[PDB]
């Protein structure tokens, strides 16, 4: 039993680190869709 | 006057003419110095043309005059082992065709009345494709995946395996360089398998308005046999580039876009050339010859190819033409690279048309391995963890191992009906318990050869008729038990 | 009193009219020495009018001349359109003969005002099982069907028209557009088949067929509905007429196409400006008025493979149910299979359905999700656990999973036309009965094909 | 024919004409004021053309005059040309005096025929274990490397001319576009000092030009190549060439710079609407036909470091063999940095290359894929849960991806280790030997900058 309390608080801390880049990742692309929305809209909005 | 016109700005491909009042849509247009236009936009006051050939001749001044008729393309069958331009001009060299029949280009699907089910094969080679995925004739089924990952093989396979058949295969070629085409060309030769063929070849060096006119002009060669009772097949190498030559033809034309910089009638696109691949009834064959023809039916089936940006099955493109056709292959790259080749994605392919276009005893057959790799699938995420399960699961993902492990096959060696059957049979019988995991490829190409070689009289049987019986399941058990023993993989 | 075409891109033709005479919207001209209709989208001054094109582009060129009907597209309705195939504009296509009637209505009509709506909300009865349990039907309700990875939604209609067609009086519509041919020809010869085809409409919309065509279909589907509904017998009381529609998303994406070279400006992921109108439009006559009523079922496909894309965004909105199917459980063998868990209702409410029901259908949900969580894939040891904790819940789940399945009449094979419209209360003390346990000791095998509890009770006793 | 400047916007310069001697398209045209080419890129009516600058454009004000040489950018070709340097227009840049030629070609041609294609079948040996192993080249084909900045694309275009050029007999031409005049000068001295001058074409033009000069200096060497194709010696054989292009990236970026000024509307992520077309009318004339071979070899730039950006999207399919280099390799100190997935030529197939090698390419990539695959259950629970074998795969992945590393001949300067060179059955029998699981004891340290199984046992001992 004194392994596995271990074992899942460095699973945890490990889950915490992953969750933190996959967030970071999630603002690029985030901000990177929204721009390009936007670019489409007013490129579209220019050709009527 | 009514008929002569100017042309006022020559730019990119795009012609803007003045005149021409009694200008038709989509009508032939004659530019001095033999070239041929078309005509796409009639604005108030002036004509957008698109010049198919090579524009950087044509200068200000220079006159044109309208033709009175649409595009058209020779059709006969003198087309077989052919490679020709998009407006039907050969370019290998091997002399002038002359087929005596002239047909237009932009034609009408038949009625909901005029048409027919499916109900025969169009066997591929594969024994993935041929078991899981059924094609049937008259239907349209779609080739999806990512670069490199054996999208034209599979094609090529496709056309290559109706030697004994008797349809006829048309193969368009859209975007790619010319040293890939005459590749694709030498070893559809080498194999004998461009006698019943022609091939339709717009490449990249080429405009636009070729690219985007080719897979039209395929489909109008290949509805002659089917109008007259005989069958058809036509592949399209890659409508991909045809859309981004549709997006370069209109933008150049100040049309608006949309999602991706796509104007609209992206979808009419696409909807308009699949919706003509269909199977008529005898009535609608019976009409068309005047009673010359009488007792058959005609069919056209499609094999479209689209790729994919690192899975991004939900861009434009790829999901109008998923909501299109009826059923959809998938080719993973992880797969690929795993050595797991032809790479097809069983939980995501899926066809609609199914058992109804299988023979009897595939009809039979496929269902084990079906069930057995939908079990497959789902224990899939307890691999890494073996010693943590009950044995029943451990028979399940043994087997499942083995099924996916006979389903591999070498490119340019299509299998016959009666080799499928042979392989399934031993599958589901449970006779390949006893091997490993490894060398069941070894162990399925000598089973197979080997029954090629001694029991050929049945072999033919099942060939030429496709039926399933008692003393064919009895003959085929005591082959696989005399060559279980008494051999060497 | 006569126009000219001036200009001529893709499907949109302007046309341009004297000062007096402009065409108003939604009316329609006739193009002479074509088969080309036009119809008014709108008006852009100095008599000039936007239009699409009713038909096929049969090489129109500049300078055609055009008059005007000056009433809207009107299709022609009544009796005589029975079992019959016609075209947009309403010519058969069928080759049988032309359409002997006389009475005909425009199908741009406003919808039903407040004070028309019903005063309750009864339900229809069905032989399904599962629709009529755990997603219960309005007989004004518009529900949509989103079951993908199936070609079984035209085998599922086929059944519900049939057992409709024998339930309901009749005078039933299918405005299938933009659907796939092959499976339009499966519709008409199954319906022949069953010597049902009499008394059904059917309007048929082709893919290549110009937007204009695509586009208005559904609107002569509606029309054709409601001349049926106001009709009424000498006591008085109109039909149950229902509706079809194969794709409104095909509808959308026509709207879509024609938008942008309309004059009008991109919006959200690409959409027109109008979707939340031109979807509500059609949504809001498919209601069930004093006199009479209309239901419709319609097949909507999500593109992207989500729920948040604007145009479902704006289809979920209207509908009162929703039935999804999938391959996942109909590959274990039972024909009618609805994912039982996923179908939703604005009507399983507890005062409309009985608390009886109400009760019931709550608890086989739950029965159905704590099998669904405790899978014997899910606990690896698999069996041996929560014995009659949660044993007796995986064989409950299994024999009303088995119970699920329906024989039908189409189903030739195996059966003898069975036709079984089940009664409801059936279903519902069969159902209580199990969740009771006196069928503990029934064999799960004789649960399944079973056409009624009795039926299976027969089944049991015999082996 | 003498025209007036309108307009002047960039590099942009739109120039009326009389009405009937208008300039052609792809024509160049001489400003008698000063020293400036403009080449014509559009027409637009009114006699007025639109034209690229080729050179500076401060100091020219509108109404200035120009005179129409009506043929395009001739250059001089023949063995005259054999070590010097030239411009983009053919004017030598090295201050040896004139060139010495009336042999002059265009520029501006069409493509060889589909009648005309020879195929390829001879292989190429490079000396470099991954390229040589699993994406294998053949004589005449076309070979690409891709990656982002900072990853090694030069110091590996500069080996393969280390190792195939400088030992072969054979004329070659080098063109340089939109890159480093640092690195033109170093590879001009060191070609000097080697005494392999004469053999030798060289073209520069480099990011500081105006981007009229480094649209339009791809064009040039494939001119040179061309003729050094075509010609044949007198009753005598011709001979191989060679091509090295060194970033043609930055001729679509030059299209894309002046793209909107053109009057072109934006598409895709602000790329112009013309840009496979663009892309092909270039790619297509790179060939081996009947007549005689081109070997040319090209690096592609990735901009912001993804490989699904449309530039980079579009080029995939003009090239035979793919090389494609990461960024993670070489933060991680592996060099070459050439990822061993993502990585093909059309020449692996067991009939070409053998049965041997098409296996043990097979296997290193499904090995390298299983643990790039099982890295993320790694990531987030540890290592001892895993498989026997899987840790067996991940220490074989590890050695793998250690050993395709390699010291180069031109990189002694950063490093201060020396060259090394590898025969191809030697990195067979190496990469056999460590899949067959003898070299597993050895630790994986050894494994790091050695070229040939022995030098890592030697290594291996001296730790
Ligand atoms: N069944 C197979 N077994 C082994 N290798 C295969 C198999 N099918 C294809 N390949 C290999 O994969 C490559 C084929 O790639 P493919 O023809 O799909 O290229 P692509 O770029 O995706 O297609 P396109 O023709 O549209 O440009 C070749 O290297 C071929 O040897
Ligand atoms: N094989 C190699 N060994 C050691 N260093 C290298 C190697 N290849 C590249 N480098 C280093 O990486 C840096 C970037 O590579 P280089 O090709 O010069 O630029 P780019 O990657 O932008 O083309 C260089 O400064 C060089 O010193
Ligand atoms: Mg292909
Ligand atoms: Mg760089």
């Amino acid at each position: 039993q004194s392994a596995r309390m271990v074992a899942m608080k460095a699973a945890t801390d490990n889950a915490g680190q992953l969750i933190k880049d996959l967030q970071l990742i999630y603002n690029k692309l985030r901000q990177a869709a929204i721009t390009q929305e936007i670019s489409e809209i007013v490129g579209g909005a220019a050709a009527v | 006057a009514k008929n002569e016109g100017t042309i006022v700005m020559v730019s990119d491909g795009i012609v803007r003419i003045h005149g021409l009042a009694d200008a038709m849509y989509g009508e032939m247009i004659e530019f001095d110095g033999g070239l041929f236009g078309m005509a796409l936009n009639l604005e108030q006051d002036s004509v957008g043309a698109v010049v198919l050939g090579n524009y950087l001749s044509l200068q200000e001044g220079q006159k044109a005059r309208c033709t009175g008729r649409v595009l058209e393309v020779p059709v006969g069958p003198e087309l077989l082992g052919r490679v020709v331009d998009a407006l039907g001009n050969p370019i290998d060299g091997k002399g002038p065709i002359d087929a005596k029949l002239t047909d237009a280009v932009e034609k009408v699907a038949p009625g909901v009345i005029w048409r027919q089910s499916v109900d025969q094969p169009v066997q591929t080679g594969y024994k993935s494709v041929d078991t899981m995925i059924p094609v049937g004739r008259g239907q349209r089924e779609l080739i999806i995946g990512d670069r490199q990952t054996g999208k034209t093989a599979m094609a090529i396979d496709a056309i290559i395996a109706q030697k004994n058949s008797g349809i006829k295969c048309v193969y368009v070629a859209i975007g790619q360089k010319q040293s890939t085409i005459a590749n694709v060309v030498r070893k559809l030769e080498e194999t004998g398998a461009m006698a019943y063929t022609t091939v339709v070849a717009a490449a990249a060096a080429d405009p636009a308005a070729m690219q985007y006119l080719a897979p039209y002009s395929g489909c109008t060669m290949g509805e002659y046999f089917r109008d007259r009772g005989e069958d058809a097949l036509i592949i399209y190498d890659d409508l991909s580039k045809q859309a981004v030559a549709y997006r370069q033809i209109s933008l150049l034309l100040r049309r608006p876009p949309g999602r991706e910089a796509y104007p609209g009638d992206v979808f009419y696109l696409h909807s308009r050339l699949l919706e003509r691949a269909s199977r008529v009834s005898a009535e609608y064959v019976e009409k068309f010859t005047n009673g010359a023809v009488t007792g058959k039916t005609g069919s056209l089936t499609a094999l479209p190819i689209i790729e994919t940006q690192a899975g991004d099955v939900s861009a434009f493109v790829p999901t109008n033409v998923i909501s299109i056709t009826d059923g959809q292959i998938f080719l993973e790259t992880s797969l690929f690279n795993a050595g797991i080749r032809p790479a097809v994605n069983a939980g995501i392919s899926v066809s609609r048309v199914g058992g109804s276009a299988q023979t009897k005893i595939i009809k039979k057959l496929s269902g084990g391995i079906r069930t057995a790799l939908a079990q497959y699938r789902e224990l899939a995420a307890f691999a890494q963890f073996a010693s943590d399960l009950d044995e029943a699961t451990r028979k399940q993902l043994e087997h499942g191992q083995r099924v996916t492990e006979l389903m591999k096959q070498k490119q340019y060696a299509p299998y016959s009906i009666a080799d499928q059957a042979v392989s399934v049979y031993a599958s589901n019988e449970g006779y390949m318990a006893d091997v490993e995991v490894k060398k069941i490829v070894d162990f399925d190409a000598a089973l197979i050869a080997y029954f090629r070689s001694e029991y050929a009289p049945l072999m033919k049987q099942i060939d030429e008729t496709g039926d399933y019986n008692k003393d064919i399941e009895a003959a085929i058990k005591a082959g696989i038990e005399s060559f279980k023993a008494t051999q060497t993989y | 009193s006569s126009g000219r075409i001036i200009q001529i891109i893709g499907a949109v033709i302007d046309v341009e009219f004297e000062r007096t005479s402009v065409p108003k919207i939604y009316d329609a001209l006739q193009v002479d020495g074509t088969e080309t209709t036009l119809e008014v989208q709108q008006q852009l001054g100095d008599g000039v009018v936007r239009t699409i094109a009713m038909g096929s582009t049969e090489g129109l060129k500049r300078g055609l001349t055009v008059t005007s009907t000056n009433a809207p597209i009107s299709v022609p309705v009544g009796t005589a359109t029975l079992g019959r195939i016609m075209d947009v504009l309403g010519r058969p296509i069928d080759e049988a003969g032309p359409v002997a009637t006389e009475e005909r209505l425009p199908i741009h009509r406003q919808a039903p005002s407040y004070a028309e709506q019903a005063a309750s909300t009864d339900l229809l009865e069905t032989g399904i099982k599962v629709i009529d349990l755990l997603c219960p039907f309005a007989k004004g309700g518009k529900v949509g069907l989103f079951g993908g990875a199936g070609v079984g939604k035209t085998v599922n209609m086929m059944e519900l028209i049939n057992n409709i067609a024998k339930a309901h009086s009749g005078l039933s519509v299918f405005a299938g557009v933009g659907e796939r041919t092959r499976e339009g020809n499966d519709f008409y010869h199954e319906m022949k088949d069953s010597n049902v085809l009499d008394k059904v409409a059917m309007v048929y919309g082709q893919m290549n067929e110009p937007p204009g065509n695509r586009l208005r279909v559904a609107l002569t589907g509606l029309t054709m509905a409601e001349y049926f509904r106001d009709e009424k017998d000498e006591n008085g009381k109109g039909r149950d007429v229902l509706l079809f529609v194969d794709n409104i998303y095909r509808y959308t994406l026509a709207g879509t196409e024609v938008s942008a070279l309309l004059g009008r400006m991109p919006s959200a992921v690409g959409y027109q400006p109008t979707l939340a109108e031109e979807m509500g439009v059609l949504q809001e006559r498919i209601t069930s008025t004093k006199s009479g009523s209309i239901t419709s079922i319609q097949a909507v496909y999500v593109p992207a493979d989500d729920l948040t894309d604007p145009s479902p965004a704006t289809t979920f909105a209207h509908l009162d149910a929703t039935v999804v199917l999938s391959r996942d459980i109909a590959s274990s063998g039972i024909y009618p299979a609805i994912d039982p868990l996923d179908s939703t209702s604005r009507q399983l409410d507890p005062l409309v359905v009985g608390q009886e029901h109400y009760e019931i259908a709550r608890a086989v949900q739950n029965v159905l999700q704590r099998y669904k969580e405790l899978k014997d894939i899910i606990a690896i040891l698999g069996m041996d656990e929560l014995a009659e904790e949660d044993k007796l819940v995986v064989y409950r789940a299994r024999k009303i999973q088995r119970f699920f399945s329906q024989p039908f009449h189409v189903a030739e094979v195996f059966t003898g036309a069975p036709g079984k419209l089940v009664p409801l209360k059936e279903t519902i003390r069969g159902f209580k009965g199990l969740l009771a346990g006196e069928y503990d000791h029934i064999p799960e095998q004789a649960f399944y094909m079973v056409g009624g509890i009795d039926e299976v009770i027969a089944k049991a006793e015999k082996l």
